Order: C-alpha cells, then structure tokens, then sequence
C-alpha cells in the first residue's frame, strides 16, 4: 500500500527529537524562590538545568473537580500558540493553598480538599492526589520537553514538499502517568480498535487531519479529524486527559501495580492540559462538557434516514430518487448532492444543464416533506469569473505563503485557494454567504455538507498545506492545523443559522474535526470501503467519537469503496439503523445502491431496518437532548454503563444507546447466530423481537436470519416509539407515541422523552418544549414533568402502552388531571408476559397515571 | 325502543363495537376498523377522485401533511390544504 506519501514519526523530526528522549532523570526543576499564589493560578518558574531555559508553569484548581498545567517560556522572542475558541468560556476555578511544604516539595490543597498537587521541585514532576490517594502523575517519567525559541530541525523536505521551518525547532512534550489503569480510550480519529494499543513496538498514534485515500483498518496512522482527549478506566475510577494543542501531534502510550503511561508530543504552541478527575466516567463527561461544550441538538430530520451518492446526475434523478422511496414504501428525510451538482465544482453553484432550477428541485422537495443537502467544499477555484473567488481575493481573506502572494494548491476544480477561517472576517464572510440572497438557488429546506476540510490539498504534502503558510495574525499553518476544519464547520452552521433570523437550528456534516467539533452538528468517518471488516469498525469509531464528545457520527452505509455484496448492504443498513448519523453514499463509478433496487427479500430486510429507526425517533431525540443538555453520549461502550465488570472494557462488537438498548448487529456473511453478552448483576433483558426475558450476566447464544437485528431492552427502562411510521420525519412529528415499559425485577421502570417543534431555537429562546418522566412502580405508571419550565402546544398523545413482564391485572384504570377517572381495555399474552393497553388517548402535555388492579 | 349492533374484522379474527371504528386505535389485524385515519399499518384509505380515477393509499399517508390524491381528500386535518387537481 501506498504509505511513502505520509510521515511515520521517524520522518517527522520533531517527533523523532521528541520520542528520542527515553524515560529518565528529567533536568527541569522548579525553583521554588519563585513560587506565587494569585487569585485563579499558582505560577513557579522552571529551569533546564543544563540549558538555562527559564519557563513559567500556570497550575490552577478548578471548579468541578479539574486541573490545569499550562506552561509557556518565561521570556520568549515571540508569542506561542494558545489555542482561541475550543473552549466555550474561561473555565471557573477555585483557589489554591499552601497546605505543606519541605526543602524539595510544595503540597497544594484546591479549596478546601480533598483534592490536592504536589509539586517536586527537583527534578520537577507534579502528583495529584484525592486525600491519601494518587491519582496521577506529571513527568514521573521525565519526558517532558521544551524546545525553546531561537533566534531537518530548521529547513526540512519531505518528498518534493519543503517546509523552510522560520522559527525553528519549537516542539513540545510532556508525560502522564495513571496508577492502576490498564485500559485508555479517545484520541479520534483512528481506524483501530476501541481500546487503544500500547505502542512500545510501533508507531505513536497521530492527530493530525489528514486525507488518506483508501485508508486501511487496524493501523495508528492520522484521518480526517483529531479529537486530543484521553479516557482512562478501572474498576475503581475514571480520569481524563485533554491536551489542548492545536499542531501535529503524537500520542505514546505504554504498559507496566498495574499502570499506563501517557506522552503528548505536538509541534508548536504551549503546553495546555486539563486533568478531569471523575470519579466516575459521567463526572468526566460533564468536566469535559463545561470545557469545550456539549452536541448541537440536531433538528429532527438529521436523525432520519439519509439518502446519497457521488452523485445523482440531475433534477429528475433526484426526484426519481424521491419518489422510488415512496412507490417501495420506504421512509428517508434527506437527498445528498455531492460536487457534480455545482458548476465545475465552483461552490455555491449549481450547473446549469442539470440542476437550472434548484429552487423548484427544493419545492418538490418540500412538498414530500424532506430535505437536501448540497455538498460545499473550503475550497475556492481560482478563476477571475467566479465572484465567490474575486470577492476573497479582493479582501484578502486567503491563507498566504511568506512571500505575500495568496496560496494556491490543486484541488477538485484543478487551481484552488484556500480562505483564512482562522480568521473571524473570513468566517463572518462565508456565513453571510449562505444568506438566501447570496446562495443563488438555496432555500430553508437545503442543508449543508463541509468536505476536504483537513483542508486536502491535492499537491500539497501528506495531501494538505505547506506547515509555513501564513494565517491570521502571522500565525504559521503548523500552529493551527488542527482546528482549520473546526472552524469550516463553525462558520457554516452559523450561516445556516443567520440566514434564518436565528430561528433555524443548522444541520452541517463535516469530515474533519477537533474538540469542540460537536457543538457544529455531525461527522462521519470518511471514505471506508464495502467490506464487512469495515463494517465492524464502524462500532469502535463511533465509539472513540462518543467519549469524546462527537455523538453524532456514522460511517458511510454500504460504504463508500467498490460494491458491496447485496448480504453485506442488508447488514449495513441494520448497523446503520442503530447508529447516531445514518447516511448511504457511494463512490462515483459504484453501482447505483438505492434500497429497492436490490431482490425482495434484501429489500424487505432493509425495509424493516428503515422502520425500525423511524420507529425509535422520539428514543434517538431524547438521548440527543440529553446530550446537548448534560453532554452524556448517545451511543456507548458497555463499560460505561457497566463500569465494574471487567469483561466489559474492550467489547466492540455491541454497544448500548443511551442505559436503554443493547445492539449486537450481525457483521459476519452467512451467520447464523451471535453471542450477545447481556451484563448486569440482578438485570434482566427483553429481546425485543420475541419478548423473551434474558437475566444477567451471561453471554447468550441468538440464532439469526437475514433480517435479524439483535436488540435488547434492559429491564427497567421505558423506550418511547411513534409507531406509525410515514415517509419522512416531517410527516411523523405530531403522531401519538407508544410506550414501551421494561419492568426490572423489582417490578419498576423509568424513562424520559423530550418533544419540541422540532427544528428551531424555541425550546431554548422560549422554552417551548415538553421533558416528561415516565415512571413505574407498584401497579402504576405515571407520567410527570421533568422540567416545568417546559410547555409546548401539540397535538402527541399516548395511542398504547406495551408492558413486558407484567402478569394480567384484573382492571386497568386511568387517572388523568381534568378528567374522570376511565377504564383501559388491554391485551395479556400469557406465553410472553407482555401486556397492552389500549389507546389511553391522554395528551403528552398532561399529567397521569394508569393503575393495573 | 331498541339498539344498533357492532362491528365485525373483514379478516374474522375479532368484533370491535361501532365506536370503534376510525377511532384513530388499530384494533383490527388487517386494518379494516380505521379506513379513514392512518392508525393501522396495513390499512388503506379510499381516494374517491372524482373526475379522474379513484385510487388507493396507503394508511400512513393520511394526515401526513402530503397531496396524495387529487381530490385531496387525504388530508383532512394536517395543516396541509390541497387543491383539487383531478384534471
Ligand atoms: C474516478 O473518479 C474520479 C476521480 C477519482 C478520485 C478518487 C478520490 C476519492 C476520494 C474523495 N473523498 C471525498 C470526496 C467525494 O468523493 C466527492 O465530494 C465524496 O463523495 C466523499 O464522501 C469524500 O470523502
Ligand atoms: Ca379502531
Ligand atoms: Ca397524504
């Protein structure tokens, strides 16, 4: 494979100086005579002993249980990177005390405990502690490294591609260490497994946005996006690790009672890293959440069904698309048009012989109640008759080359150029751009795909920009490469949002990514290929994206390389169906894959997957708003919800969504059964096709056909559906919900759904929206507030209410505020224990409850 | 005086009352006690259409907000009005 055209960390030279230095006596130490409390930090100067170098380490405590190091030169000849915008507010702390001190050390206590630092003044290492416990440690293994500014470690080639390096080396580095974890997870975005891999014998993971054609699985080579946090889980606890740095950067880790090591190697910027104590892994989540934020609650139609390809050819394609979904009776909310849509692959165009109406595309459109989503790439074809490219060019909004000039690289139009988004003028510009004046052709049911936002750049080296292209500021390319996509997909949705008056929320897909990435919508893990080994990673990659903070992710369904074998797209519709962003596209010389062009049986096996997901929208927007409200995600690892059992820790073959559902979709041709490990001390699951109850733990044995998708409902837990499943989201959203109650052994139940119009800031601006709890114990189900801040006008009522383990009562009786007390008839199946109540025909707004007798 | 009688499924298999018949709950296997709302997933709804042919939809495409048949008669309290389009 052809691998040459990308570093290993061999050929990068900072991180060959960098993964030189072994573990040892580290020659830093801080001098303690320039110890200083303030009001948020504690500042001490450091020293390399050798070299002189003076350094200043920030340490500061902060609210919710965190730690942040930052360290910068004491008196550097220019200013370092500090990375602007990732994080949504300056984080709020708490103050710092002197609760101990000797000749070599300071003890720290953050407020009023239990937390606590030690800082060892020589050789220089810091250890946090809760109480008597330590948590973790900094430099215990003397790596860190700070390549000083001066006044291939300068000029460096890289194939044909010379970075001429101005400033010289400038790299930095650091170690963790975290007693008692032998498992680590994050560092998206890898084709790999879902626990990450020592890499003693290899190379280290890379985060670096990247464009890898036909890139292959199990291997730590960089992708798309670059999410820098690190997950760490044991039986006992939960930390992260957050390394704030927005350069090239390599991620070691290694095993030796039991502990894993952490070394961040990055090219330029300052040290910045937060330490996000836990205990537990929600505890992480929300002191990651309140760093960088929480997922953008998508509007109601991105959890749909989307369907594309490199590319429906024209209008009528794309309305013979739209109606072949309705003639075979399949639901799908949104069509994708890829880059032949534009005009020569000018973005913000159409062409114009086979697109010359976009507008009345769109009315049609709309008169299906679906959407489209019009692909627009960052960058810009170099062409005086392109206005897009003269109006940049005219206000110098482009990324420039030290000599001045506008750089120019090749891309899908041939001669591109490449806007400043770091720049905020450039972002302003482009979200303007998508006013409904500006984007010729465009309406309120088009929506927006940012692709090739690493940014790729076809000649470029490893197939992006030149490190010393010149950005905002002076800033060299190397400083900020990693958040160049970030701000692509920012600048986009705030369009889709401005052109709106800042009623409409935005639905934007990008491929590359940084921390902070989920408050702009979605991301999909880019050009896989139509294999079922690429079928099963799909899992791990959603995964590592969860714990990041990306809940909605997806891989391409089918995906996108070469054919998939009709079995094989059967099975990736059923994965896809449970899995946060759920799109079909293809590569351009694949065969045309549209759903019901397959044989009946295949076609009625997809069908039910399709059905399925439209079915569970009320669960799949409940855990979204979750999301967005707490930053918990969507789609988990059984060991976060299973944190003790440690058979839990690397399982990727099945996941949860939400406490609620387990998955184990069928990945392997001609199956006839998989083993599901149903975990839980004292729980139970309902498979949720039969009904039959499963108690925990055990690994179960399901046999399987074609159209099987292993799904299980955990006992105590109630799943809301709109059974009623129509042909877009749209159609479905004031449809009554059935309720589908899993009594735990205690004979109890909970569960929640939120409900709002669906595509605007309402429910925020406004608090119009409706949380309700749902709750069972006893013989009663009750439905309450969860929020009463939260009204709504709708027309949702409760149609069915489904029990599974319940015996037959003798009467069923339902209470409702306003109204008299009323009789339910019901349905008991005996053999399954499953019982149905009949049309409660009470509103979702209202307060309730049913009593079985 | 005297009262009326009740419902029975096309398919046998049940005998709903009267009132139960498009009370918008599916109580019927094959659908038949709801021809006039989308409640049942196999159910259809009768588009008279005078002036062209008359056809047949599906239940779920009643009240979905969508123009299925020219009369417009498929939708009857969505929010969707649709003209008559039968010629
Ligand atoms: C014979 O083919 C003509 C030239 C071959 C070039 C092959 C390089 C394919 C990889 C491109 N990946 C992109 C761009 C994309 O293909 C079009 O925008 C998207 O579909 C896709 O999702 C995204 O990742
Ligand atoms: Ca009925
Ligand atoms: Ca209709």
């Amino acid at each position: 494979v052809d691998r040459s055209n990308f570093k290993t960390c061999d050929e990068s030279s900072f991180c060959k100086r960098q993964r030189s230095i072994r573990p040892g006596l580290s020659p830093y130490r801080a001098l303690l005579d320039t110890l200083q409390l303030g009001p948020d930090a504690l500042t001490v100067h450091l020293i390399h002993e050798v070299t002189k170098v003076l350094l200043v380490l920030e340490l500061q405590g902060l609210q919710k249980d965190m730690t942040r190091i930052r360290i910068d030169e004491l008196e550097p000849r220019r200013p370092r990177y500090r990375v602007p915008d990732v994080l949504v507010a300056d984080p709020p702390t708490a103050r710092l005390s002197v609760s101990g001190r000797d000749d070599n050390s300071v003890e720290l206590t953050v407020a009023e405990g239990p937390y606590k630092i030690i800082l060892t003044a020589q050789p220089f290492r810091l250890d946090l502690l809760e109480d008597r416990s330590l948590l973790l440690s900094v430099n215990a293994r003397g790596l860190m490294a700070f390549e000083h500014q001066r006044a291939g470690a300068w000029e460096e080639t890289f194939k044909t591609h010379s970075d001429s390096k101005p400033y010289g080396p400038t790299s930095v580095g650091l170690d963790f260490s975290l007693p008692g974890m032998e498992h680590v997870y994050g560092i998206p975005e890898h084709a790999d497994s879902l626990r990450l891999k020592v890499t003693e014998g290899g190379e280290p993971y890379r985060l670096y946005n990247l464009d890898v054609f036909q890139y292959e699985l199990n291997n730590p080579m960089a992708l798309y996006g670059s999410v820098p946090v690190l997950l760490a889980h044991s039986f006992h606890r939960d930390l992260g690790i957050f390394w704030l740095n927005a350069a090239e950067t390599w991620v070691d880790i290694s095993s030796n009672t039991p502990q894993t090591d952490i070394r961040w190697m990055s090219e330029s910027g300052i040290i910045d890293v937060f330490l996000m104590l836990g205990p537990s892994v929600f505890d992480v989540f929300r002191q990651y959440a309140s760093l960088t934020g929480t997922q953008a609650l998508p509007p109601l139609f991105s959890l749909g069904y989307h369907q594309s390809r490199w590319n429906y050819r024209d209008e009528a394609d794309v309305l013979e698309v739209d109606q072949g979904f309705d003639d075979h009776n399949m639901p799908c909310d949104v069509i994708w048009l890829d880059i032949e849509h534009a005009d020569g692959k000018r973005y913000f165009t159409w062409d114009p012989t086979r697109f010359p109406q976009p507008l009345n595309m769109l009315e049609h459109l709309a008169s299906k109640r679906r959407k489209l989503v019009a692909i627009v790439d960052p960058h810009i074809k170099v062409d005086s008759g392109y206005r897009v490219h003269e109006e940049l060019r005219n206000h110098g909004l482009y990324v420039k080359t030290r000599d001045g000039s506008d750089y120019e690289g090749w891309c899908w139009p041939g001669s591109a150029s490449y806007p400043d988004f770091t720049n905020p003028r450039m972002r302003a510009w482009w979200s303007n751009m998508f006013s409904f004046d500006n984007y010729e052709g465009s309406a309120p049911n088009l929506y927006v795909w940012n692709d090739m936002n690493e940014p790729s750049v076809f000649n470029g080296p490893e197939v992006t920009m030149l490190k010393d292209a010149v950005h905002y500021g002076g800033w060299e390319h190397r400083d900020i490469h990693n958040i160049y996509g970030l701000y692509v997909h920012m600048a986009t949705a705030d369009g889709l949002i401005q052109r709106s008056g800042g009623i409409e929320r935005p639905f934007v897909l990008s491929r590359a990514f940084f921390s902070g990435s989920q408050r702009f919508g979605a991301v999909w893990t880019g050009d896989n290929t139509a294999e079922w080994d690429h079928l099963k990673i799909s899992i791990p990659m959603c995964l590592s994206l969860a714990l990041v903070g990306l809940s909605f992710c997806g891989a391409d369904v089918g995906g996108f390389f070469k054919n998939p074998e009709p079995e094989l797209l059967v099975r990736w519709y059923q994965m896809g169906a449970y899995q946060p962003f759920f799109r079909a596209h293809a590569h351009l010389d694949t065969g045309r894959r549209e759903p019901w062009l397959l044989a009946s049986q295949y076609q009625d096996a997809i069908r039910d997957a399709l059905f399925q997901r439209y079915s569970l929208l009320p669960f799949w927007y409940t855990l979204f708003y979750q999301a967005h409200k707490e930053g918990f995600p969507v789609m988990r690892p059984l060991w976060v919800q299973y944190p003790e059992d440690m058979s839990t820790f690397s399982i990727e073959d099945q996941f949860m969504l939400g406490d609620a559902l387990l998955i184990h979709p069928v990945s392997d041709a001609g199956a006839h059964g998989v083993q599901v490990y149903l975990p839980g001390q004292e729980e139970v699951w309902y498979d949720i096709q039969s009904y039959q109850k499963h108690h925990g733990p055990q690994t179960l044995y399901l046999p399987v056909t074609l159209s099987s998708i292993p799904v299980f409902q955990r006992g105590g837990t109630i799943v809301p559906r709109w059974m009623r499943v129509r042909r877009s989201s749209d159609c479905m959203k004031d449809d009554p919900i059935t309720l589908f109650v899993a009594l735990s052994p205690q004979g109890t139940a909970q569960g929640e759904l939120f409900l709002d119009d669906g595509h605007t800031f309402n429910y925020q601006t406004r608090h119009e929206f409706l949380l309700r709890r749902f709750s069972f114990s006893g013989s009663t189900l009750v439905s309450s507030s969860a929020d009463p801040k939260g009204h709504l006008e709708t027309p949702i009522w409760i149609e069915r209410v489904v029990i599974m383990g319940a015996g037959k009562p003798a009467a069923v009786v339902l209470q409702t505020k306003g109204s008299p007390e009323s009789r339910l008839s019901f349905q008991h199946d005996p053999e399954t224990s499953v019982l149905i109540l009949r049309k409660p025909g009470v509103s979702v707004a209202s307060d309730w409850s049913i009593h079985l007798r | 005086y005297e009262e009326s009688k009740p419902f029975t499924c096309l398919d046998g298999t049940a005998t709903i009352p009267f009132d139960q018949v498009n009370d918008d709950y599916c109580d019927c296997k094959d659908g038949s006690d709801e021809p006039g709302t989308a409640a049942c997933p196999n159910g259809s709804f009768h588009c008279t259409n005078t002036g062209y042919k008359p056809l047949y939809i599906l239940s779920s495409r009643v009240n979905d907000g969508v123009c299925d048949c020219c009369d417009g008669t498929d939708e009857y309290n969505s929010g969707t009005v649709c003209e008559n389009t039968c010629r």
